[PDB]
């Protein structure tokens, strides 16, 4: 199967500004007829992908014009002219020339902005949690920009990854921003044991790491 | 022209399912459709095409023998057998019409959600939680409303008739070892949570499930 390359796997731009996004193919996807086929998909979140380009010198109907596509025998190309709120998602290349026919990588655009420091906290268990005979433990990182984030779970001076959840959020539109809520879930056992829990957090923002903790004894 | 698929299904590994694509409004007989499968981690493969006119069927390398497909003539109908699964194929799949070096896939499908899980049916169990005591208190400060041990998507977290909806990150849902959970933290005034009333809505419609539970200070 022709595999296709797509790069760069991330595309940050400010509204306005010209965007570049190129495709890749193992081999050369040239066609007899004197078309190559070469098509260009966005999906936006959340829904079913959509056409703008089939063989890249057209373009296809009901698109705006700023979409414009460029490449040879085995280097394409995609440029959107003016970058708009509604151009946001992930867009794919397709190679419609030898069977079995592939998607590329996919290359998903952001919008750059100004960015924000993170704002955290930290929220221990609640009566019904302890009730039940376990400990939710969430440190909550909202409206931060860029994704150059990464947090620690240092307790009483010990460093505990098991048990860490990862999930973060998908880029806002008010606030163009990105939140994480990483979970440590503890047991009645295990969860009074400890006397501190700290929430250490890193960011290309502040250089030295941010640090939040509570104290279970009180 | 439409492409309608089927609805969201649910199958224990090892198990078999069968989805479909109907196709309206055009000649059915005369167009490849095609599958496509979108982890819910990134990404868009092709699984491969069919043509409903004759039986010829095309399958990419990764899913020769995990995927059969198959047509019927008489209804504007075709299917996606999926052999032995397992939580790999947790995925969206999708359904699109095309026809090879001309006018190439402008219609899609909606998408049809298949899960693979040993799980059944769980009801949502939301425990809010409150600012630790053990913490300064100033004019900003977040919320938390956690929804953990239910099965299976999706669930909507809402607040009282939108009482204060902006400012709210409802972060993705992850699995702990087998249920889903959700975090959804929302920033209120410290003059006004102690005066006016906040709280959390949880909606499961594949359970019929409705809680409200509001949060107190700690
Ligand atoms: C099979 O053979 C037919 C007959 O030669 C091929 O049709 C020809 O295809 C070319 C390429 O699309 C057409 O030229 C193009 O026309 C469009 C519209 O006028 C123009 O915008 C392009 O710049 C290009 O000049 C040509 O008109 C067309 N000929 C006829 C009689 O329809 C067909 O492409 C071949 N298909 C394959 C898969 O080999």
């Amino acid at each position: 199967d022709v595999l296709m390359t797509q790069t760069p796997l991330s595309l940050p731009v400010s509204l306005g500004d010209q965007a570049s996004i190129s495709c890749r193919s193992s081999q050369s996807i040239v066609h007899s007829n004197g078309n190559t086929y070469l098509e260009w998909y966005l999906q936006k979140p959340g829904q079913s992908p959509k056409l703008l380009i089939y063989k890249v010198s057209n373009r296809f109907s009901g698109v705006p014009d700023r979409f414009s596509g460029s490449g040879s025998g085995t280097d394409f190309t995609l440029k959107i002219s003016r970058v708009e709120a509604e151009d946001l998602g992930v867009y794919y290349c397709f190679q419609g020339s030898h069977v079995p026919w592939t998607f590329g990588g996919g290359t998903k655009l952001e919008i750059k902005r100004a960015d924000a420091a993170p704002t955290v906290s930290i929220f221990p268990p609640s009566s019904e949690q302890l009730t039940s005979g376990g400990a939710s433990v969430v440190c909550f990182l909202n409206n931060f920009y860029p994704k150059d984030i990464n947090v620690k779970w240092k307790i009483d001076g010990s460093e505990r990854q098991n048990g860490v959840l990862n999930s973060w959020t998908d880029q806002d539109s008010k606030d163009s921003t990105y939140s994480m809520s990483s979970t440590l879930t503890l047991t009645k056992d295990e969860y009074e044991r400890h006397n501190s829990y700290t929430c250490e957090a890193t960011h290309k923002t502040s250089t030295s790491p941010i640090v939040k903790s509570f104290n279970r004894n009180e | 022209v439409q492409l309608q698929q089927s609805g969201a299904e649910v199958m224990k590994p090892g198990a078999s399912v069968k989805i479909s694509c109907k196709g309206t409004g055009y000649t059915f007989s005369s167009y490849w459709i095609e599958w496509v499968k979108q982890r819910p981690g990134h990404g868009l493969e092709r699984i491969g095409e069919i043509l409903p006119g004759s039986g010829s069927t095309n399958y990419n390398e990764k899913f020769r023998g995990k995927a059969t497909f198959t047509a019927d003539k008489s209804s504007k109908t075709a299917y996606m057998q999926l052999s032995s699964l397992t939580s790999e194929d947790s995925a969206v799949y999708y359904c699109a019409r095309y026809l090879p070096y001309y006018y190439a896939m402008d219609y899609w499908g909606q998408g049809t959600s298949v899960t693979v899980s040993s799980a059944k049916t769980t009801p949502p169990s939301v425990y809010p939680l409150a600012p630790g005591s053990a913490a300064q208190t100033n004019s900003m400060v977040t919320l938390g409303c956690l929804v953990k041990g239910y099965f299976p998507e999706p669930v909507t977290v809402t607040w009282n008739s939108g009482s204060l909806s902006s400012g709210v990150h409802t972060f993705p849902a992850v699995l702990q070892s087998d249920l889903y959970t959700l975090s959804s933290s929302v920033t209120v005034p410290s003059s006004t949570w102690p005066s006016e009333t906040v709280t959390c809505n949880v909606a499961h419609p594949a359970s019929s499930t409705k809680v409200d539970k509001k949060i107190v200070p700690r």
